């Protein structure tokens, strides 16, 4: 995969993302603003690479490449046909071609400056989007862990209440019975079984007592627990969705880091072309304004340097080859 | 099992969409050959030759389109053996 | 700043843990108190009016307990929100401090 | 040291727990004494006397609990912070070490 | 699914726009070539080489990219 | 602080790195000249023009 396919890959990935809606999560209001702002910016940057910059680089190398593909040599000794007046013009042409082709290379590199900065800002925006989401998540797990213990402690109250209600019914069934023995014995011989009737009702009243109370306490203990685990499953959702979104943006930041490296490497290739053309321009200049063996030396060097230009040109062309897949 | 089947169906859908695309190219490029042959016929001398030459290129393009479809559509798919569950693994999948 | 935040988390969590404790102990006193109240009210028509000390203490329990359930709710609504503020503020701060150190590195 | 501190923090959580129970026990006795008092203010005063004894005790446990809590939270936060310091030290030495 | 498909449609607008514009750049260039030729700024022989260099370089990329794209869309 | 750091990084990337790539271009040209001498100076050539 070429340097241009790297950047395309990032562009086609970022363009397809969707603004997040965290409206059901007030804790994430701010993470929402930052994301949707980061993304909108990256979307513009991505469009401009596809609409403008990639076309300009490719165009620019095309021009340069067409010219040196013809002028793939420097005549370093007066060529069989020409005279010396029109040798020195041929050379002066090329010097001026390459002076023009040099500025274009330099101006291509300055465009690549903008592209590097654009990718880097995006990479940065995504680094920060991930960092803030992790903060929020780490916050929430603190809370979840407290909510957990909190729920366990209420389960005590509920167990108590259930225990109370069951001890209640037992006291009622048993109390009813003891009351019945007591009460039926007093009817047959008034007086004799008084502490039994008495104990019977003590148990009976106590029982419905615990049943009624226990159920009250249970209704509250359930209410309280339910609030707790709905607060808890809101955080679980909040964590999950902060995590998915976050791991998406870790991905996008790696796609953008990759593109940064690629655009840096374009920067490098163009810097060499610019500098190799510099040498050519030097060699031709001194070539033109010098004498005998000297002239020839410079112009041989210029020729050697044109082959180097050609090298540099294939390098950039390898860099800008292709149409990244899906 | 129905998870694996929906995956197989999703691949099927991709392959059928890709069929659709290739047939659309044949369709559109034949529209171009038709367009060239017409304008060429009703034209005369150098302009004729122009349209007709493109027509030639297009016909070259049409064979591409054909060799591409023919590639999508050749082959008899081999038997697929889904290793299914045995008893000792099923009795073991209950115990867990 | 870190110790202040850590201290408030300690307070807000101690406030909630005690709110719960109220709800727990509370319910116990309610139930407790109903057993005691039944026993006293019956030992009140057995001993002509001797044991009104216990009917009273019984009812007083249920009232306590009930106030303990009713209070522990107020406090659990007006705390859960404030605890998530404090943790998020704490995690924010850890992250930002680290970012500062990373910039220095 | 880290594993020992973890037990130490566990151990000290009992004190914080104990002081919260205290406070709520206090608070309960006050709701109760407050109710027993308004009672006696009907009928005759023997019970009003209990009522205030109850609220006085209540407040005692709240005031004592509150002081016991401040202390025990402090002694714990000292442990946490010592721990997080080691935790950070293990993290650094490990990363550098690797 | 709905939100993602409005986003996918939006992408399709931006790229349709860039393609309409591309055709515009072509028809306009071809027009300048026509003007220029009609006022003797160059000859068919000039055009002839510029068009010969194109086919062996720049056009061979477009034409390459065509069968590359037809390929991707056909899965081949 | 950070902004001044990114300022230092930017000076490296856009002023120094290009000067380093330029140096390499100068190595290329210097050796083009060194290897060009035997080409320009055939066997029966004088010390004087070797020196020139």
């Amino acid at each position: 995969a070429s340097q241009a396919m790297q950047i395309q890959t990032y562009c086609n990935s970022v363009k397809q993302q969707v603004p997040v809606d965290f409206s059901q999560f007030p804790n994430l209001k701010d993470n929402q603003t930052q994301i949707n702002q980061g993304l909108d910016l990256a979307k513009g940057h991505a469009d401009l690479y596809l609409n403008t910059i990639q076309p300009q680089i490719i165009t620019n190398i095309s021009n340069i490449s067409n010219y040196f593909a013809l002028q793939n040599a420097i005549p370093a000794v007066l060529p069989p046909g020409s005279t010396k007046a029109q040798w020195l013009r041929q050379l002066s042409v090329i010097k001026e071609q390459a002076t023009e082709y040099q500025r274009l290379s330099s101006d291509t590199r300055l465009v690549i400056v903008n592209l590097n900065n654009n990718l880097i800002t995006d990479s940065s925006n995504f680094q920060g989007i991930v960092v803030n989401l992790n903060s929020k998540v780490q916050g929430d797990n603190g809370v979840l862990a407290q909510l957990n213990g909190d729920i366990d402690k209420v389960n005590a109250a509920i167990d108590g209440a259930i225990a109370g209600i069951v001890a209640g019914g037992l006291l009622v069934i048993g109390g009813a019975f003891v009351t019945a023995i007591g009460a039926v014995a007093d009817f047959v011989t008034a007086g004799t079984s008084t502490p039994v009737v008495i104990g019977g009702v003590a148990m009976m009243v106590a029982g419905a007592g615990g049943i009624t109370a226990g159920a009250i306490v249970l209704h509250n203990s359930l209410g309280a627990r339910q609030d707790l685990y709905q607060k808890r499953s809101s955080l679980n959702s909040e964590v999950l969705i902060a995590t998915q979104i976050g791991n998406g943006y870790k991905g996008l930041q790696v796609q953008a880091q990759n593109a940064v490296t690629a655009a840096t490497q374009m920067s490098n290739a163009w810097d060499s072309l610019t500098s190799d053309l510099g040498s050519l321009i030097t060699d031709l200049d001194k070539g033109i304004t010098s004498g005998d063996d000297i002239r020839q030396l410079w112009l041989t060097a210029a020729d050697t340097t044109v082959k180097t230009v050609l090298t540099d040109v294939t390098t950039i062309k390898a860099q800008m080859a292709g149409v990244s897949p899906l | 099992g129905y998870k694996g089947l929906q995956v197989q169906a999703q691949n099927a859908v991709t392959a059928a969409t890709q069929m659709s695309n290739a047939w659309d190219s044949l369709t559109s490029d034949l529209g171009s050959l038709i367009t060239d042959l017409d304008k060429g016929i009703t034209s005369g001398d150098d302009i004729r030759q122009l349209w007709l030459t493109a027509a030639d290129t297009t016909v070259k393009t049409v064979l591409t389109d054909v060799t591409t479809i023919k590639a999508q559509m050749a082959g008899v798919s081999p038997l697929q053996v889904p290793q299914t569950d045995t008893i000792a693994n099923f009795v073991a999948r209950l115990a867990a």
